């Protein structure tokens, strides 16, 4: 995260200082039409962004969750893992 | 003023590439500037500029142009529209044995006069092996290369790519030759032949059991002298799979040159010289003209 | 925390719209308001600087790059633990489910047991006392 | 519209230097420092540091602008 | 695990 | 029920019995990514 | 490869007429521009005199490169000092100070070989106090790009050392009547520094360079080797290439004997001028 976002913000920020001495060397069309792309593209980043923040809130339990799936699982393994055990017995054991 | 802007073809972590024309001869041309403390010029580019004014051959890139104003820099090479790394990932067009031998062809050539005048590509890969429409493979960046051939001179072993790095660098050898390019070549001609990059570290140790999971652990009688890189450590005697059930459909021929460009020792392993010599270049499939070899559209 | 959270908030979020701004004029280039536009911008870099000191204490918090893809797919979290709530469903299903095949399998279990012989007798001990 | 290897002929103005392999038994490389394990541990052999030295040294004699 | 350029 | 002794149940409410679009490329940079004298 | 280099191709004249001429080009286009805005004024200098407060300002240069604090290899040096030589070749010293390009030269040699030094060891390296060293630094950093476009962007200097090591190796394996060639490493060591006082550098190639340090050498200890050039060089047949290589080097070693030292006097004198041309630009 952060490191990807703020090194995001360079992109930005090198970008910017490219299209700017592109300020000169573009036609306004395309010199509004982009910066609002970039913007707009941001803006909406920036909202996957705010969107971490507005509702990252969940971690702890978020985790615990899937946490608390795995937990489950593995007792249904354990079960069904038990069978086959069985299974194996069931064959080699009588054939032997 | 001379150079005209028409692309933006992209950055690295010390340039910007953009694609132009020059009004002075309507050759289409990559101009690559340079980024900006207090140490001036940066030594990639100063490298790059002094490597490659002292370079002509048609399979290595050459700076047709350099300039520059205050405190920065902009270089001025062949304009090259794709490099090897996207011809090989690339799933729709082929890449037949001709196609391979090509590229390997150029690759090789370009390393041979570059291993001649005692420069080291240090850091070989296919993202580096661009090609112009008329499909010449020329050696991209020089920004990490070097003069191999004085004693008195430190090397660093940190410097090629991980995936592409020869046991001895990953070993911490201060002091090298031409087999870490032809290691680099070895596997690009691997990455070449499998579409998927041979053995893909995550780390120096990983890259390590990886090389030594694939070929087997060097045994001091195929790596003699092994023993005494700085940073050395032993490792589990893996068997290696052989080399005719990692390339399932290469030639024999092709298998020896794998061969030769995998073998532990350094100094065993062939140079691009004699890696010419061999029968896979002389063998029934030519090269494919230049003219021929794939292109990616779009 | 929050209000560190909620700084990244009305701080970085008083930046997105900013953005707002930033765009909603930028359409329309008047010579000089790049004054305005670039004092916008001049917001951009008092923001970057001070927004990366909100941003390496920010911890470029552990990754949860599923969940991740999910809100990456912008579908929010909210839906994981519903959808892992709707496994633990089939997994309560499985697991109390098969206490079942238990509780009749010993109950259907012991019922012919006894109607078999329950004659396991001294040692029904403990399985009478077992139950 | 096969391939054949050709020895890359490029004109030193200087005499002929003897290849990397034949260097050792013409007497070379007793005159070059020896290099360390360590150092043939990678790819240096003592016979590049000797090369290198010959090939300048005859890179231009027979040479004037 | 796509890697960067080794760094100076 | 073990939720039950995993105390998520005011999630339970919330969370017993849009997301994108209802609060209100780039990923693969997220797998491989005097100015005013200037412009 | 030297015989591929750029130095062979555009930075090696065929006589010490055209290094005149282009000096004398640089010092009237200086002068010529000085004119031609805002003019026969004695503050410009002459080209002989800008050829003084050259040699003087490189002999500063192997002083500084010599007193480096990190043990500076003498590629580095010969480098700094052949950058020095064509620069101020195609440039005016009135334009751009000599001591301030003497310092540029060397950073650039610093950074072009591959001797890692950090900027603040390299002013440390200077005789100044701190707020010197860091205006020295500013400097270096304002001049660099203008050494690197004066030299054309061509960076890679062939020095005679490797070719003299080289000329070594050889002349004690093919070469039996010789014995113990070292002091003619000693001999040819004062040779080679004499010689690159000249402008040698420009006008021969560096195994020539070396070659005739080695058989001054000789002829000092009065050894004869002559059978090294006939033979074991195979010059014994193609006699016009003997004879040429014959002439070069007493051409070169007729070369260092006319090289006159800059004086103290004199010096002083151009150093004064010089700060006075600067001063008022």
């Amino acid at each position: 995260l952060s490191t990807l976002i703020e090194f995001l913000l360079h992109r930005a920020y090198s970008e910017l200082m490219v299209l700017t001495d592109l300020l000169p060397r573009k036609s306004d069309v395309e010199r509004k039409i982009e910066i609002v792309q970039f913007a707009s593209r941001t803006r909406q980043l920036f909202v996957r962004l705010l969107a971490l923040v507005k509702w990252a809130n969940n971690a702890g339990k978020v985790e615990k969750c899937a946490m608390i799936s795995s937990f489950l699982d593995q007792q249904a393994i354990l079960f069904v893992d038990t069978a086959d055990r069985l299974a194996s017995l069931a064959r080699d054991a009588l054939v032997h | 003023k001379r150079y005209e802007k028409l692309d933006f073809l992209g950055e690295g972590q010390f340039a910007t590439v953009y694609k132009a024309r020059d009004k002075n001869t309507n050759q289409i041309v990559a101009i690559k500037k340079i980024k900006l403390a207090k140490d001036g010029i940066n030594r990639t580019a100063l490298r790059e500029i002094k490597l490659l004014q002292e370079l002509s051959h048609p399979n290595i890139i050459g700076l047709l142009d350099a300039f520059g104003h205050k405190s920065n820099i902009s270089l001025v090479f062949d304009f090259m529209e794709t490099d090897l790394e996207v011809i090989i990932k690339d799933n729709s067009l082929v890449l037949t044995p001709s196609h391979i031998k090509a590229y390997m062809l150029m690759t090789l050539q370009g390393l041979e006069y570059l291993h001649q005048h005692w420069i080291l590509h240090r850091d070989l890969k296919p993202n580096n092996l661009l090609l112009d429409e008329n499909g010449v493979l020329k050696l991209a960046d020089f920004g990490l290369a070097k003069s191999f051939g004085s004693p008195n001179r430190a090397y660093t072993h940190q410097v090629v790519t991980r995936w592409y790095r020869a046991p001895e660098l990953l070993f911490g050898a201060r002091m090298y030759g031409v087999g870490v390019d032809m290691w680099a070549v070895g596997c690009i001609l691997a990455e070449l032949l499998l579409r998927v990059p041979f053995l893909p570290g995550d780390s120096d140790l990983d890259q390590l059991t990886r090389i030594f999971e694939t070929l087997g652990t060097p045994t001091e009688e195929q790596w003699p002298d092994m023993c005494s890189l700085p940073d050395y450590v032993t490792f589990k005697s893996f068997p290696g799979i052989p080399l005719h059930h990692i390339f399932s459909a290469a030639g024999d021929d092709l298998l020896d040159l794998i061969q030769g460009l995998f073998l532990f020792n350094p100094c065993a392993r062939i140079t691009a010289t004699q890696a010419l010599k061999m029968k896979y270049f002389s063998n029934r499939p030519g090269p494919t003209p230049g003219c021929q070899l794939p292109r990616p559209n779009c | 925390m929050a209000e560190k959270f909620d700084h990244l908030e009305e701080h970085l979020e008083k930046f997105v719209e900013n953005i707002r701004q930033l765009g909603i004029i930028v359409s329309d280039f008047q010579p000089s308001s790049q004054a305005g536009l670039n004092q916008k911008l001049n917001f951009i870099v008092t923001g970057l600087q001070d927004i990366d000191k909100c941003r390496q204490q920010l911890h470029d918090i552990t990754v949860p790059l599923e969940v991740f893809e999910y809100i990456d797919q912008g579908r929010n979290p909210q839906l994981y633990t519903k959808e892992c709530l709707e496994r633990a469903l089939a997994k309560n299903e499985q697991v109390k489910g098969k206490i079942d095949t238990m509780k009749k399998f010993k109950s259907l279990l012991i019922q012919e047991l006894s109607k078999v012989f329950p004659e396991d007798m001294a040692k029904y001990r403990s399985i009478r006392g077992e139950d | 519209a096969l391939y054949e290897y050709q020895p890359l002929q490029i004109e030193t103005y200087g005499p002929h230097v003897p290849e990397l392999e034949m260097l050792g038994r013409l007497g070379y490389l007793n005159h070059v420092r020896a290099a360390s394990p360590q150092d043939l541990a990678g790819g240096y052999t003592s016979s590049l540091a000797c090369h290198r030295a010959l090939q300048d040294a005859f890179s231009g004699l027979f040479w004037q602008p | 695990y796509s890697p960067t350029s080794p760094s100076y | 029920n073990l939720i039950t002794h995993y105390n998520l149940e005011q999630a339970y409410n919330k969370f017993c019995g849009e997301k994108l679009s209802n609060f209100l490329s780039l990923r693969s940079l997220i797998e491989k990514p005097g100015t005013m004298l200037a412009g | 490869m030297y015989h591929n280099s750029s130095q062979k191709r555009h930075w090696t004249f065929s006589s010490e007429e055209q290094l005149a001429r282009l000096r004398a080009d640089a010092n009237r286009k200086f002068r010529c521009k000085a004119v031609a805005n805002g003019p026969n004024d004695p503050v410009f200098l002459e080209p002989h005199e800008e050829m003084t407060l050259c040699k003087y300002y490189e002999k500063r240069l192997l002083e500084f490169c010599s007193v480096f604090k990190p043990a500076m290899p003498r590629s580095v040096v010969g480098t700094a000092c052949m950058y020095f030589k064509r620069f101020y070749l195609n440039n005016s010293v009135m334009e751009y100070h000599p001591r301030i390009i003497m310092l540029t030269c060397a950073f650039l040699a610093c950074k072009v070989d591959e001797f890692n030094v950090s900027s603040p060891q390299f002013v440390g390296n200077l005789r100044e106090s701190p707020l010197g060293q860091e205006k020295a630094l500013e400097q270096i950093l304002e001049y660099e790009l203008l050494l690197i476009q004066q030299l054309n962007f061509h960076l890679i200097v062939h020095n005679p050392y490797r070719p003299f090591e080289g000329f070594l190796i050889d002349l004690k394996t093919r070469y039996p009547i010789l014995e113990n060639p070292e002091i003619l490493r000693k001999t040819a060591d004062d040779f080679l520094n004499r010689i690159a006082l000249t402008d040698a550098y420009l006008l021969y190639t560096p195994s020539q360079i070396a070659l005739t340090a080695i058989l001054s050498s000789a002829s000092r200890a009065g050894i004869t080797m002559e059978s090294y050039l006939s033979e074991s060089l195979m010059l014994k047949e193609n006699r016009t290439c003997l004879s040429q290589l014959l002439d070069i080097m007493k051409s070169m070693r007729n070369l260092v004997k006319k090289y006159e030292p800059p004086r103290s006097e004199e010096v002083a004198v151009l150093k004064q001028k010089l700060e006075r041309c600067h001063s008022a630009e």
